[PDB]
């Protein structure tokens, strides 16, 4: 049984730190790249720093260097978080977030359940673009949810880097779709995922019941890793 | 003297089955191609060298995307590598480490190994813990596991020294059909494209075909002079190919009941361990004890070539589904992709 | 001894069955297999083989 | 190469990897392999279990205990493999009401293997065991098939039949079952990482193993001694000693083992010092002519064994005489073994 449950997260005063902890159980952990993604009140995710299988790899998302540090216990199954001079703009749920690297994984398949950080009062990067921000679906129909990249996420090895998520409410985010068409482990058939370069589709046939919620696309061409805006699918 | 008449009537049996292939022998394959081009020049060249394993390896398959491949080395080590970057992509401990045979599942899900533990140890590639896990160790052969080759990822044949095959269903751990009848050692075996039929060699020098679901023996073939170690069916899945001690490969059909050619260099004496197809089915390549691959025009029975890439015994070999490559792997502690 | 004699009908039996099986002439198996070969010549790399744009083992 | 980050990321892991296999690697080359061979019930996996219990601080108490019905289960088949030879070789109990537990003993033979050892099954076999006409079979036990642990236990039934008997170390050494495929352990001794592999059941064509074996430090072939006074089976080629000698001339002049130690236990000498003090060497051996002492009788055959060797000039046979149940026996031959592999290497 896979578990990553995150602690450390309160109500912290601006320019103040915190460390957050995230514990795993029920896998190798030291065999797995690992992630903070955070999510702020009313708004999608956004990667906040990696630190790979082995540490031998750390980057970290511009507006967070110099003030966190990521870094694991292996011997103690544990991620942590080490946050500093704390501003209002890193209020947010914060998640930890497994990923394994070979010919074939799936990364990004296991989220925590999250913990939450609020702060008192006082480019070159890929952009991705999921222009629409909501669509109202009925049960049993067929929706179709886009995504666009600022750069072809299509390599020359073949692969085209782009990954869809589903946020139910109140719930963490869940893997669908890896490398744009790889189905994750779990996901019913009624799901697919296509494109080409610099745009690609999600598809849902016969919509059910626990299909709500909000749907992210994300691209691992580069770092830093970004997403989309997100868009929701509403009951009518 | 029972014992007598029966031990007799097979010699009648025999000589009724020798008279009736002779009956339908009215050409020979190398007559029937003698107007066709040579293929000539083989040059294939070393395209990758896999380095990591520390002991002899013994046994390697590609699973059926032609890009990864399973190998299995003493050194306790099962190694899945990416054949195009020769990344690792695991490395799986043995529980013992006196392997001698692994395969592949065509689902990509699984991979086999086993040896003198005398156990089909399968390992799931897909677990939700990251690593891979021994989920069944087949017991019940009472010699060594000489080869495996899976038909799903609920069904895989295994072949024995102790003289036995069984298909096996891995959810239960039994053999729930056996394949008896060979009177010694079962070294290697090789699943029909179909899935249908298999084929056996052995070290009572002969081949023997199988019906799977039947779980008999349909076709015995003899005309080695001693132990067949390795065994390939032709693609189209109507003829086979065995390598032996004998220093000679031989081409079986099926539905003539009879050997076709025999491969062989009069300076060639050592063993034979292993043999495969290209995807056309024109050239047989063999793996040999004196560390060399010798590439046959299975047509007629000219040497096209050589792949000479190892410092001891060529112990496995396959080809790609695809036709791309050829993998070796050997005593030297070395796999080459070639091509 | 009573293990002998239970063998050695087992191989009568299998021999029994071997020679009543369909039997094609050689000509027609060898024929068959020339064709093969020659229909499939073309899709195999080993053979025949292709430029190293196409070949995985060469690319990047 | 231009990577992806998933390319680069999987470049890492196989580094890593690299750095794992590497590192199990110093280990396994420092490692001492010992390769038990010899024939089936010679004391192969005796010895395993006398290297747990000597360097691995093995067969505690509570381990002992999962032994119990292997203890009942191998009491219960030799007294009725003995009871089964007395219909064969026509011998009568020395007393007529023993007929009875006897077909008791077959029917109470239908209880699982668990927790046996009912007192009425007790009894049972306390009562055959005492007959005299059951005796005179055990003393026949060289012309059919019996558990060389037969006497242990059946001597030992009242405390094995308490219902909290617990296993002795040497109640598990004397225990018999049979296994296939190999068995192995390892240790550490005198700092060297010792890995003993026991071929144990292997129904096949040696030649096609055996070259899995090159490079292994030595090799310790068993030998039961005892063995050599049973008679020829049904189609028996040779009788069991010679059978072994077979095997050893095999294994000991195989190229595959030029470079590897040659180490011979003559072992069960116990039952074998017991055994020639009534039945001569001659029935092994018909052209040996010394007298049936123990020490007569054990060199000549250690003389039989040592002669199979084609090479006497370039290789040393190292022969010991071992009782592979008594542990303190082994603890000392080993001990032996070791200093002879470490002033050789
Ligand atoms: N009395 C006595 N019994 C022995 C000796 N060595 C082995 N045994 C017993 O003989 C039986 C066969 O031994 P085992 O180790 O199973 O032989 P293996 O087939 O080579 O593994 C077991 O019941 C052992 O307890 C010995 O030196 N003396």
């Amino acid at each position: 049984d896979v578990q990553l449950v995150e602690s450390g997260g309160g109500l912290v005063q601006p320019g103040g730190s915190r460390k957050l902890s995230c514990s795993a159980s029920g896998f190798a952990f030291s065999s797995f790249g690992m992630h903070w993604v955070r999510q702020a009140p009313e708004k999608g995710l956004e990667w906040v720093a990696y630190i790979s299988s082995g540490s031998g790899t750390i980057y970290y998302a511009d507006t967070v260097k110099g003030r966190f540090t990521i870094s694991r216990d292996d011997p103690k199954n544990t991620l942590f978080l080490q946050m500093t001079s704390l501003r209002s703009e890193d209020t947010a749920m914060y998640y930890c977030v497994r990923s394994i690297y070979y010919y074939g994984s799936s990364p990004f398949d296991f989220w925590g359940q999250g913990t939450t950080l609020t702060v008192s009062s006082g480019g070159s990067d890929i952009v991705m673009t999921q222009a629409t921000s909501s669509v109202p679906v009925t049960p049993g129909e067929s929706v179709s949810i886009s995504c666009r990249s600022s750069k072809s996420l299509l390599h020359s090895n073949g692969n085209t880097y782009l990954y869809w998520f589903l946020q139910r409410p109140g719930q963490s985010p869940q893997l669908l779709i890896y490398r744009m068409s790889n189905l994750a482990s779990g996901v019913p058939d009624r799901f697919s995922g296509s494109g080409s370069g610099t745009a690609f589709t999600l598809t849902i046939s016969r919509l059910e019941a626990e299909d709500v919620g909000v749907y992210y696309c994300m691209q691992h061409l580069e770092y830093p890793l970004t997403f989309g805006a997100g868009t929701k699918l509403e009951l009518k | 003297s029972e014992l007598d008449q029966l031990r007799q009537e097979a010699e009648q049996l025999k000589n009724q089955i020798r008279d009736a292939r002779k009956a339908c022998a009215d050409a020979t394959l190398s007559q029937i191609t003698n107007n066709i081009d040579p293929v000539g020049r083989i040059q294939m060249r070393t395209r990758r060298t896999l380095r990591g394993h520390l002991a002899k390896i013994y046994a390697m398959h590609w699973g059926t995307d032609s890009r990864l491949l399973v190998s299995a080395s003493q050194d306790g080590k099962l190694i899945i590598w990416d054949s195009y970057t020769t990344n690792k992509v695991h490395a799986i401990p043995l529980r013992s480490s006196w392997v001698m045979t692994c395969a592949y599942a065509p689902s990509g899900n699984y991979v086999a190994c086993g040896g003198l533990d005398n156990i089909c140890s399968i390992y799931n590639l897909k677990t939700r813990e990251g690593n891979v896990r021994v989920s069944r160790e087949l017991a019940g052969h009472t010699g060594y596991l000489s080869c495996c080759r899976f038909l799903d990822d609920n069904q895989i044949v295994t072949s024995s020294g102790d003289t036995t095959c069984a298909l096996w269903d891995i959810e239960t751990g039994q053999q729930t059909t056996t394949f008896t009848g060979h009177t010694g050692d079962v070294m290697s075996l090789s699943l029909a494209p179909d899935t249908r039929l298999f084929v056996s060699g052995a070290c009572d020098a002969s081949a023997k075909l199988w019906d799977v679901r039947e779980g008999m023996c349909r076709q015995t073939f003899t005309g080695h002079e001693s132990d067949i170690n390795a065994i390939c069916f032709f693609p189209n899945g109507n003829a086979f190919a065995t390598g032996s001690d004998d220093a000679t490969c031989r081409l079986f059909d099926l539905r003539a009941d009879q050997e076709l050619m025999t491969y062989s260099h009069d300076n060639i004496i050592c063993g034979i361990t292993s043999v495969s197809f290209s995807k056309s089915g024109r050239l047989l390549l063999a793996g040999y004890d004196d560390f060399n691959c010798n590439v046959w025009d299975a047509l007629k029975a000219d040497r096209a070539g050589v792949l000479a890439g190892h410092d001891n015994r060529v112990s496995c070999l396959g080809v790609t589904d695809d036709g791309m490559a050829v993998a070796t792997g050997s005593w030297d502690s070395f796999l080459k992709i070639w091509n | 001894n009573t293990a002998s004699i239970a063998q050695a009908r087992k191989l009568v039996e299998q021999l029994k069955m071997e020679a009543n099986i369909d039997r094609i002439k050689v000509s027609k198996a060898a024929a068959d297999l020339m064709a093969y070969c020659e229909a499939h010549a073309k899709e195999d790399p080993l053979l025949t083989p292709v430029p190293a744009s196409e070949n995985p083992f060469r690319e990047k | 190469c231009t990577l992806s980050a998933e390319d680069k990321a999987a470049v890492e892991r196989s580094k890593m990897i690299d750095r794992n296999l590497r590192e199990d690697g110093e280990k396994a080359a420092r490692e001492v392999k010992l390769l038990l061979l010899g024939a089936g019930e010679s004391g192969k996996s005796t010895i395993v279990k006398q290297m747990k219990i000597i360097h691995e601080a093995g067969y505690s108490e509570e381990e002992c205990k999962q032994y119990k019905a292997v203890v009942y289960s191998n009491t219960i088949q030799s007294i009725i493999a003995i009871i089964r030879a007395m219909g064969r070789l026509k011998i009568d109990f020395g007393d007529s009401a023993r007929a009875d537990d006897a077909r008791q003993l077959f029917v109470l033979a239908g209880a699982a293997e668990e927790g046996f050892m009912t007192a009425e099954l007790a009894g049972v076999i306390k009562r055959l065991w005492k007959d005299s006409g059951v005796q005179a079979c055990f003393n026949r036990s060289r012309e059919y098939q019996l558990n060389d642990s037969a006497a242990y236990y059946l001597n030992d039934l009242d405390r094995i039949a308490q219902p909290n008997y617990i296993p002795t170390q040497q109640d598990v050494l004397r225990t018999r079952v049979k296994t296939t495929g190999i068995v192995e352990t390892h240790f550490t001794f005198k700092d060297l990482h010792f890995k003993m592999f026991d071929v144990g059941g292997q129904r096949s064509e040696r030649k096609k193993w055996i070259h899995c074996f090159e490079g292994v430090t030595a090799i310790i072939f068993c030998v039961a001694l005892s063995d050599y006074d049973l008679v020829l089976a049904e189609d028996e080629e040779m009788n069991r000693m010679h059978e072994s000698m077979k095997l050893f001339d095999s294994i000991c002049n195989n190229k595959w083992f030029t470079d590897t130690s040659i180490i011979l236990f003559l072992n069960k000498k116990d039952l074998f010092e017991e055994k020639i003090k009534k039945s001569p060497l001659t029935i092994c051996y018909p052209e040996y002519a010394g007298s049936n002492t123990y020490e007569e009788a054990a060199a000549y055959i250690q003389c039989q064994f040592e002669d199979l060797n084609k090479r006497k000039d370039t290789k040393e046979i190292y022969t010991h005489f071992t009782c592979a149940t008594d542990t303190k026996n082994v603890q000392f031959v080993f001990d032996a073994v070791t200093d002879v592999i470490i002033k050789n290497n």
